């Protein structure tokens, strides 16, 4: 019964295995794993997932010039 | 400009603003917008007098994009060399465009078309006995050229060798080089007989490209690309036909030649006497005058020492002088000493015939220096809309990978990376329902994939037939035939393989389960395997090309690379990431999680007479 400060998010499995390699990068992205769907990452950093996730995301999008 | 006032919209637009042009009050029936930029023309279609205009352009610009209502053409150098060349005065084209448009012809695109299409026709090569000879009508352009000074009416001959570098050398001065055989006047080269049979017709989109290779009465050296299926093959034969010269022709593949020869010996009348094959079985020559001799880049390309029979046939290429040569598959041609071939062998004139003529390196620009400019190209829409080639339905199926399959996806190199990401079991999962869907609908499917190990695991997995490199060919040609004939085999599996010439029976269906990184003459080769069906006359009939990815990897960017290119023949690959029956299939490839687990560790796994006896 006790209160953390923290936002739960809803991913695929696919999002879900790409953010635990952010924790593996910097420690404090993601506190505890809840489900296969539901990650709990820290609100101070969650833009920047967001910041690193379509950086991450853009090596599988062919961008002509 | 001409004091356009700036609105603030014109903010963002780089320098591309073409408001300046006053627009004409006549302008609805004209259907072009010249742009000063780049001279780029923008056709509308769907206006009247547009075919009209679409035949000049078509002679005058290349089409960058033929979608369905608005034609977009670039007007290049090359293009409006082929334009004067066809009989097109500098004036005629001028006037034309300025008649045809609704906004005027800038000065800029006017000074353009008056540079590219002046200083031509200068400079020509010339081949005199086995040697070539660049020659010129002005005295001083011979006198101008002292930098690439390779000298061994006006006119002086050139190594065989440095003909490229020549060419190169006078494209980046203002003079490019003419390539035309006047082959009605040329009397050294002894003629041929050889003719089509009357029995054989020919498409009128063939005849407009053999017009634009033939415009002028002198055969111009240059490129057709046309779909597999549609008759490039006939394309060479009447150019053969038309030239009536002595013909050598190239292919990739001794499979090729043999088809070659067969089609040869079959639409026109040219008797067996006169064909000779360069081949390792064969190395007869024709004993005549004049004939054709067909053989493969790499024999004659070959650096490596080349047997007695074969050195003495090389010399007998090189020692004659030949009318025509025909360069199938040309977009190989800018390889290493594939390059090489237009130099060992004196030809007047060169077509190069090919179907995919993309690279992802710049070499494909060096065909120009190596064959000439592109002659024509075939708008696939057009032909499929005519029934000439397959209506093929592109699609690419999004496979999303697992949790445990893309957890090591992450942690890998590349090179396993690649081999993990075409595993995925939901891939599995919608090859096999695409597989019994279409199976069910009575459809020859070939599926693609250019890994080995995925090959066969899939083929075990779905108890179909796998060809690959290390396969006999007694029995691929057995698999083959039980594709062609038996209904119990419709779907095989093949490798690489079936990317080149190899002959195939008719498909209708083709799942690309992996690729070679982002090949895009792979990837139109693989869909001109199922362009040439033979239910293209039954209406409302449609090929299908599925390209399963696995999401979220970089098979998604290599894809993309991929169909880059059929995007702008006008294909257009709808995404599917949803199959209606995943749920209810009986069989499920890898649906339990255990399942999956063993295969993920199973992929995981993968990576003196008489002292002579007495020895």
């Amino acid at each position: 019964a006790r209160a953390r400060k923290g936002a739960l998010v809803q991913c695929d499995p696919s999002i879900k295995a790409l953010i635990l390699q952010i924790d593996a990068k910097m420690s404090d992205i993601v506190l505890e794993e809840l489900d296969d769907t539901h990650l709990l990452v820290n609100p101070s950093k969650v833009e920047f997932v967001k910041h690193e996730l379509n950086r991450l995301l853009s090596k599988n999008i062919y961008n002509p010039m | 400009p001409a004091d356009f006032v700036p609105d603030s919209v014109s903010g963002m637009f780089r320098s591309h603003d073409f408001s300046y042009l006053r627009l004409r009050p006549d302008h609805a029936s004209r259907p072009l917008w010249i742009s000063p930029s780049d001279g780029r023309i923008i056709l509308e279609s769907f206006s009247p007098l547009a075919e009209q205009a679409q035949d000049f352009l078509v002679t005058i610009a290349e089409p960058i994009s033929r979608p369905s209502h608005i034609h977009e053409y670039k007007i290049t150098a090359y293009s409006l060399y082929a334009a004067v060349s066809v009989g097109l005065e500098t004036d005629d084209i001028i006037s034309v465009l300025d008649r045809l448009s609704k906004v005027p012809v800038a000065e800029s695109i006017i000074n353009f078309i008056k540079g590219a299409t002046i200083s031509y026709g200068k400079v020509k090569l010339v081949i005199k006995h086995n040697r070539y000879f660049v020659e010129t009508t002005q005295a001083d352009i011979l006198q101008m050229l002292l930098n690439d000074s390779v000298i061994g009416v006006h006119s002086f001959e050139i190594a065989n060798e440095s003909v490229e570098v020549v060419k190169k050398r006078c494209q980046e001065i203002d003079y490019p080089v003419l390539e035309e055989y006047d082959f009605r006047n040329d009397h050294r080269n002894p003629d041929l007989d050889i003719d089509l049979k009357p029995s054989t017709q020919i498409r009128p989109y063939q005849e407009k490209s053999l017009s634009k290779m033939f415009g002028n009465g002198r055969a111009r050296s240059g490129i057709i690309v046309l779909p597999c299926g549609a008759g490039k093959t006939l394309v060479g034969i009447t150019a053969a036909c038309t030239i009536k010269k002595s013909v050598i022709v190239l292919c990739t593949s001794s499979v090729s030649v043999m088809q070659w020869r067969q089609q040869f010996l079959q639409w026109c009348t040219l008797q067996p006497e006169n064909c000779a094959v360069f081949t390792s079985d064969n190395k007869e020559m024709f004993q005549t005058e004049s004939g054709l001799v067909v053989s493969t880049y790499s024999m004659v390309a070959n650096t490596r020492n080349r047997s007695h029979d074969s050195q003495k046939v090389m010399d007998f290429l090189t020692g004659r002088e030949w009318g025509f040569i025909i360069l199938d598959e040309v977009h190989v041609v800018p390889a290493a000493m594939f390059r090489r071939v237009v130099s060992t062998i004196a030809a007047h004139a060169k077509l190069g015939l090919t179907a995919t003529l993309v690279r992802e390196d710049d070499k494909i620009g060096d065909l120009n220096f190596l064959i000439g400019p592109k002659l024509y190209e075939a708008n696939w829409m057009e032909l499929s809309q005519k029934g000439h080639i397959a209506n093929v339905q592109c699609a690419e199926v999004w496979c999303p990978m697992t949790a445990e399959f893309y957890q090591e996806y992450l942690r890998e190199t590349a090179r396993k990376r690649m081999l993990l990401y075409i595993m995925n079991p939901t891939k599995f999962q919608a090859c096999q329902f695409l597989i019994q869907y279409h199976e069910r609908r009575g459809d020859k499917i070939i599926v693609f994939s250019d890994n080995v190990y995925a090959l066969q695991e899939y083929a075990l997995k779905m108890g179909k037939p796998f060809i690959y490199g290390s396969t006999p060919q007694q029995e691929r040609m057995n698999i083959l035939q039980n594709f062609q004939y038996n209904d119990q085999i419709n779907t095989i599996f093949l490798s690489k393989v079936g990317d080149t010439s190899i002959d195939l029976p008719e498909a209708t269906c083709l799942i690309q389960i992996s690729s070679h990184y982002g090949s895009r003459r792979q990837e139109a080769q693989r869909l001109g395997r199922i362009l040439r069906a033979k239910r293209r006359n039954d209406e409302g009939f449609n090929a299908f090309f599925y390209s399963l990815v696995s999401k979220d990897t970089q098979e998604m960017y290599y894809s993309t690379k991929r169909q880059a290119f059929l995007v702008d023949q006008g294909y257009a690959f709808k995404v599917i990431t949803h199959l209606h029956g995943m749920e209810n299939i009986p069989n499920l490839a890898y649906a339990s999680p255990r399942e999956r687990r063993e295969l993920l560790q199973e992929v995981l796994l993968k990576n003196h007479p008489l002292i002579r006896k007495m020895y």
